[PDB]
């Protein structure tokens, strides 16, 4: 007869409010995920110009700035119809691994290790990072100092930390010199060393309680991820959807999203639900992010990361492990794959080079742009007049995608927990860590 | 006599009887705030940021407009010129639509900069959120009509330098604009030659360059270097901003010459547009 | 026993006040030996308590945050405004030329790849969006206001210090920055 | 109808035509026999004075008792 709210969710970035409605006998039968907050930029920015959108899109969020920047520079790349300079590609791929490493340092070591730490019945006060510097400092520092390095290479390359400014529309406005790409390079060690920490702190921790917490929010879905010709791709590549078994259903091209992906809109939430049509709703919805990036991919091209995917995929049947719960080892992976990605391109002598744009006089009608942020795929959809001012956007981003998954996790750790009224503060954090897993931009979301 | 002599903020100052203040001042060193003012446009007197009081006479003048005389002390600092200065950019600010976040000229803006030298960090007005129109129709050029402080230092540049005489003041009041030929987009209007000369007068980011936008920032360059332009046989003198190898804005030096700096299409937009081929 | 009570929280930003807040790295370390942090975006906190100084980012656009904004004026004495949108409007004003309805509207229904024939609108259990954003100086009080978009780690740590000294500060000039 | 307007206001501007002056009072007489200023109007006397188009639209939208639309 009456309700439980969470709200608002606490440790997440972004407005989200979840909803237990118990019945009369005190169980749980229905539990929503509620995004509060909306803005309304595929709407406001109409006539602006297109090469306003790189400085506008930036600010759907400030977890992942470099993401939107990026796809609003392939957009108004194909708008150009340029095809860019080898060096930019570089360029531009560098900041994005540094934008991977920050957001995931940021989404395990300050919003999600409390509860990898302390468990999710330890005390209200000391469930945070003040906590956690209080009692672990030198793993509280180890994340700071891998945030830093990844926020720094995204200030040397774009200026600031936030809202950087890197990419025009036709390529790159700046390249590396000698000198800081040497202070870059002379990092890397430790940084790895602290993603092998984590690696260890997350596998320890998921073999502690093993297999409670793998039916922790587990619900069997499609992968979405970005691939090369078979590798784990995070700048171009194509999208892939693997079927809950391992089969490859649709691998398409990312300007054909309009023919293979659709968003369902419900009454109690301002974020829709993607969804891949040729299935429907809600049958036809995936997940994306690390897991779902780990479970499409093939191979990776890195050594280190490599040695450490091939245990992930022993994990789960067919090279898919389904487990939410997963998704912070898959996230380090991430990182770690991130941190070897750079080693490979400051090693590259065009990345101090100088030929970086590949200006044209050319206004085509439609621009897309899609590229793989930290928490999943992200798609911008320009569509401009013949004097280059904005007529319609589109976006589609990537904790969007994984809305069902949260719902349907959340309401199992409900259905699951939840025993009857007088519910401690043990059982909404887990109601918490079900979102927190797929470590939510609920300000992308509802852009 | 044609040799005068006045103290500005206690410094003695010379100059000749024929000048403003403002000219008195910027011949020194010294400094008095200046919207509206361009060198080698005729004096208008609109922004009321020039302000500047006497010893003894409580009204306010604006150095700009006002001629020097002997044996006159001039205060540019105090309480009350801060206060009004003030005032005004916060009106400026209230009145119309200032998103400097994505501003093209977010850096190297006249009214951002006096903003921040008068340490705005509020409106106190209700900040009227109007709907202005915003002109891209020319592939060129773009007016954001969001961005104005209607110093009319445009209607001046394609009037009296330029003489495609293509902008002007529509309705009066507050409801004031730029515009084309009757009203018209700047794409429609026939009498326009593509010189820019406009977006180098204004002050704010309103009239603006769009291909070279978020580049051609004067504050973010390397290096500025000035030369001729060899297109034609005219030879005007250039300001060439570098950033990163690359000539972002070509600006025309010699303000105080009958050409008024004032470019031709090519000298700045080929010469920019070379530097990426 | 001697530390402040600082309280943060968001009302419609993109978090990225708060990511400038978050890179204060080594000084956060050190700052933590001097602020506990009560309810707060990065904290397990449900509820506003009693705090000393109260840090809001964003604006006003929905009936929630406005409620959430006088609750952290009500419960603290210092109130300090992070960034251009809590203390100017800042991008979610650029929704104040275009009504509710037609923003709600053309970005559930008239969007490509959205698929509702029904014509529906989040409507339902979520706060209903205001007619115009504005910034926080229209339902509080504010006292430090620090701009940005966002404001640099430098500003927001100068005006914490000079917050938890005794004084209320005014950025300078010299560190200001609209962005 | 459009063409007519042209020739008859420049039976109106024929009497003012290198004069140093007189341009409001020509909109004034073309309001007069019109009830508005047309497009067609401003632009033939902008040609017939050499005035720049700018400033017969700026000076016709200046005043409220001019209209640049039909009155109703
Ligand atoms: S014109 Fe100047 S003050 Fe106005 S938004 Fe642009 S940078 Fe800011
Ligand atoms: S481009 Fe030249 S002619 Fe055209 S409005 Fe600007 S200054 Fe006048
Ligand atoms: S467009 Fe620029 S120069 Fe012209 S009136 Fe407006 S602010 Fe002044
Ligand atoms: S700017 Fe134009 S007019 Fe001047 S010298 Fe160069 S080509 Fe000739
Ligand atoms: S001012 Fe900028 S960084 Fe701060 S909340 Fe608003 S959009 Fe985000
Ligand atoms: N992560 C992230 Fe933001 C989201 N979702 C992007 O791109
Ligand atoms: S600058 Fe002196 S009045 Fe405009
Ligand atoms: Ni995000």
């Amino acid at each position: 007869v009456f309700k439980l709210e969470i709200n608002p969710v606490t440790r997440i970035e972004g407005h989200g409010k979840i909803t237990v409605m118990l019945d009369e006998s005190g169980h749980v039968r229905e539990t929503r995920f509620h995004v509060t907050q909306y803005r309304g930029f595929e709407v406001f920015t109409h006539g602006r110009d297109f090469r306003e959108m790189p400085v506008i899109t930036p600010r759907i969020c400030g977890i992942c700035p470099v993401s939107h920047h990026l796809a609003s520079a392939k957009a108004c790349d194909e708008i150009l119809g340029v095809t860019i300079t080898p060096a930019a590609h570089k360029l531009r791929e560098l900041m994005h691994m540094g934008q991977i490493v920050q957001s995931h340092a940021l989404s395990f070591f300050h919003l999600s290790s409390p509860d990898i730490l302390w468990g999710f019945d330890a005390p209200v006060k000391i469930r945070n990072v003040a906590g956690l510097v209080d009692r672990y400092p030198e793993l509280a520092k180890k994340g700071i100092m891998l945030r830093k390095f990844g926020q720094e290479i995204i200030k040397t390359l774009g200026g600031k930390k936030i809202h950087p400014w890197h990419s025009i529309p036709g390529g790159v406005n700046r390249s590396l010199t000698p000198q800081e790409r040497d202070a870059i390079a002379a990092q890397l060690p430790e940084m790895k060393s602290i993603a092998m920490e984590a690696i260890k702190l997350i596998k320890d921790y998921l073999q502690e309680g093993g297999e409670e917490l793998k039916e922790f929010a587990t619900l069997d879905t499609a992968y979405m991820g970005l691939v090369r010709d078979g590798y784990l791709e995070l700048y171009d590549g194509e999208v892939r959807i693997k079927a809950p078994r391992g089969r490859i259903l649709d691998q398409f091209d990312p300007k054909d999203y309009l023919d293979h992906i659709g968003e369902h809109v419900e009454p109690w939430s301002y974020l829709k639900f993607p969804f891949y049509k040729a299935l429907g709703f809600p049958h036809g919805s995936y997940r994306v992010g690390p897991l779902a990036r780990l479970n499409a991919a093939d191979a990776v091209s890195t050594p280190e990361a490599s040695k450490e995917f091939a245990l992930y995929k022993e994990m789960g049947e067919d090279g898919i492990v389904p487990y939410t719960l997963y998704y912070h080892y898959a996230r380090l992976i991430e990182a770690l794959y991130g941190l070897e990605r750079i080693e490979q391109l400051l090693a590259d002598p065009d990345i101090t080079s100088s030929d970086l744009r590949v200006t044209s006089k050319e206004i085509n009608p439609e621009g897309i742009g899609v590229i793989e942020a930290p928490r999943g795929t992200l798609i911008h959809h320009y569509q401009v007049n013949e004097s280059g001012v904005i007529t319609k956007v589109n976006l589609i981003v990537a904790t969007g995608h994984n809305n069902f998954a949260m719902n349907k996790g959340v309401e199992m750790v409900a259905k699951k927990y939840i025993t009857g009224t007088n519910v401690p503060e043990g059982v909404f954090n887990r109601l918490e860590h079900v979102i927190r897993a797929y470590d939510p931009c609920l300000s992308c979301s509802t852009h | 006599m044609k040799e005068i002599t006045l103290t500005i903020d206690g410094k003695v100052c010379k100059g000749v009887q024929g000048d403003t203040i403002l000219d008195v001042a910027n011949k020194n060193d010294v400094y008095i705030p200046t919207l509206c003012y361009q060198k080698g446009l005729t004096p208008i007197g609109a922004c009321r940021m020039c302000v500047v009081q006497l010893e003894g006479n409580p009204k306010m003048l604006p150095s700009c407009t006002t001629p020097a005389q002997d044996g006159m002390v001039v205060v540019t600092k105090n309480e009350k010129l801060k206060d009004y200065r003030r005032q005004i950019l916060e009106l400026l600010f209230a009145g119309r639509n200032h998103f400097c976040m994505y501003c093209s000229q977010s850096g190297d803006c006249e009214l951002q900069r006096l903003a921040i030298e008068h340490e705005m960090d509020s409106v106190r007005f209700p900040y009227l959120y109007e709907d202005f129109e915003v002109d891209a129709t020319d592939p060129n050029l773009m007016m954001d009509h969001n961005r104005c402080v209607l110093c009319q230092r445009c209607i001046r540049t394609c009037s009296e330098i330029v003489g495609a005489h293509t902008l002007d003041l529509e309705r009066r009041g507050w409801q004031a604009k730029v515009i084309a030929d009757l009203g018209k987009r700047l794409r429609e209007s026939d009498t326009c030659v593509n010189c820019g000369a406009c977006a180098q007068s204004c002050p704010t980011g309103t009239i603006t360059i769009r291909e070279f936008a978020y580049r051609g920032r004067r504050s973010e360059c390397d290096a500025v270097v000035e030369s001729v332009c060899p297109l034609c046989a005219v030879g005007c003198k250039i300001k060439t901003y570098v950033r990163t190898g690359s000539i972002v804005r070509v600006e025309g030096t010699g303000v105080e010459e009958p050409d008024g700096g004032q470019l031709c299409h090519m000298g700045r937009w080929w010469l920019p547009e070379s530097t990426e081929r | 026993m001697a530390k402040a009570k600082v309280a943060t929280f968001w009302l419609e930003a993109c978090a990225g006040c708060h990511m400038s807040f978050l890179d204060l790295d080594e000084r956060l370390i050190d700052l933590f030996q001097n602020v506990e942090i009560l309810f707060s975006p990065i904290v397990d906190a449900k509820d506003i308590p009693n705090i000393d100084v109260g840090v809001l980012s964003g604006g006003l656009g929905n009936v929630e945050e406005v409620e959430l904004a006088k609750k952290m004026r009500e419960r603290c004495k210092y109130l300090v405004a992070w960034g251009d949108c809590a203390v100017f409007g800042g991008i979610n004003c650029m929704r104040n030329f275009i009504p509710k309805d037609v923003v709600l509207r053309e970005g559930y229904i008239e969007t490509a790849s959205t698929v509702n024939p029904q014509g529906i609108v989040p409507s339902e259990d979520i706060p209903e969006l205001l007619p115009r954003a504005l910034p926080i100086d229209y339902e509080v009080k504010v006292d430090v206001y620090v701009p940005g978009c966002p404001p640099d780690a430098d500003t927001i740590y100068y005006v914490f210090k000079e917050l938890l000294a005794g004084r209320v500060p005014k950025v300078p000039s010299e560190m200001m920055r609209y962005d | 109808s459009t063409v007519d307007v042209v020739e008859k206001v420049k039976e109106i501007v024929a009497p003012w035509k290198g004069k140093q002056g007189g341009l409001i009072p020509i909109l004034q007489e073309v309001q007069r026999e019109l009830g508005y200023l047309p497009e067609e109007a401003l632009l033939t006397i902008s040609r017939e004075l050499k005035m720049p188009k700018a400033e017969v639209y700026g000076v016709a939208t200046f005043y409220a008792q001019f209209h640049l639309k039909p009155r109703g």
